């Protein structure tokens, strides 16, 4: 896919509102994300990271 | 890792009796140190194929060394397990390249 | 073959070499009078090669100098510099009893007027 | 083996690391190739350099 | 060839004594020597071709030749007393272009 999308998505996991390739949003704590381009540093390691943001944010 | 643990409870005491009945110091929440998310490293796709292009190893492996900067993985290079001592191994793939491999 | 290309690295090289082969096992003093021994010369491209490594080796030295040319003092396991500081000295014997002369880190821009009278 | 080996090798070389027909000796720490060969050897002098 | 060295320590030995106004006075590199290339100076059959390509292949290795190194069929024979050394060019090339 492309990192485009990516952005706009994380940006969703942010609010507290479901995203686009994930679907977890604190209902398991636990993030699981789909994969659309296999990609296991920059779908995975990132959106990850990224996703504690929008925990704290829902905290 | 888990040796952590030991030290927030015994540094605390010797400053708790210190103060005794004052403004006592509070605790940082445990899952503040439960996620890896808040350290660069991620502590543990590929594909091996003898790295036989070397024109494309050029543009594959920067990105990878890249991310193994930082703390996150690789494909063909990954940053394995060591925060039981403050260092980091990186594991390297077998098959890469003589001049490339050095 | 490209021989053109890698002869005016060829010379370049060949004073980074000397530079460091030579100065081996030499520390303090003794390493600002052996990268002080290439100013010395008279070939104008090996001088300006050195004007870049000569200038750091002297910094320290010259910091070491300003503690002991007014108030300071210098004490670590390995001294780069002329004093032999002399610890657990209690008694009136500290004339030059003290301090120490030592004349294997003298560099080279300094004689044996210039050494002894800072001291 | 060809000149055009030989002279990717030469800049692999000139890093200070092995190419893959110019190898190590223990000798010295200088490069052999495994005529046209005594002008390689000329050039690998440069990551013989390097690596001192 | 070796009797450099000697000179060398003989013009030190000299270089002293006159004036003690250096301090830790640098030898020359001995590395120079050991190394082959400090030094400004040390495939395809050669007779079963035309004269064109022979051509051709000669001024390709004599545009490696004229700075001091062998080349891939011309080679320079040993320094051992010469001052003023020369090279030996390989043949196989007509007796026209010889000249």
């Amino acid at each position: 896919i492309t990192e485009a999308a990516l952005v706009r998505d994380i940006l969703y996991v942010f609010q507290g509102i479901d995203g686009k390739n994930i679907k977890m949003n604190n209902t398991e704590n636990c993030y699981k994300v789909e994969g659309k381009a296999n990609l296991s540093r920059s779908l995975r390691d990132t959106a990850v990271r990224l996703s504690e943001l929008g925990w704290l944010h829902n905290k | 890792l888990q040796q952590s643990l030991e030290l927030k409870r015994k540094m605390l005491r010797d400053k708790q009796n210190k103060k005794n009945s004052g403004q006592h110091l509070p605790i940082f929440p445990a899952w503040v140190y439960e996620r890896p998310a808040l350290i660069g490293d991620f502590l543990i796709t590929a594909l091996p194929i003898g790295t036989l292009p070397l024109a494309s190893q050029e543009s594959a492996v920067v990105e990878d060394l890249l991310y193994v900067l930082v703390g996150v993985d690789g494909r063909y290079v990954s940053a394995q397990p060591l925060a039981g001592r403050q260092s980091r191994t990186f594991l390297v793939d077998p098959n890469l390249d003589l001049s490339i491999r050095e | 073959r490209l021989l053109v290309w890698t002869y005016d690295p060829k010379i370049r090289l060949k004073t980074l070499a000397a530079l460091v082969d030579h100065c081996q096992g030499r520390k303090g003093g003794e390493l600002a009078s052996a990268v002080h021994a290439y100013t010395k010369t008279g070939d104008p491209y090996m001088r300006s090669l050195v004007q870049h490594i000569l200038s750091l080796v002297s910094h320290p030295v010259l910091s070491f100098l300003y503690r002991w040319i007014y108030d300071g003092e210098l004490e670590d396991t390995y001294h780069e510099f002329f004093v032999a500081s002399d610890p657990t000295v209690k008694t009136d014997r500290l004339w030059h009893d003290k301090y120490t002369l030592r004349k294997s880190m003298i560099p080279s821009f300094m004689t044996m007027d210039q050494s002894r009278k800072v001291l």
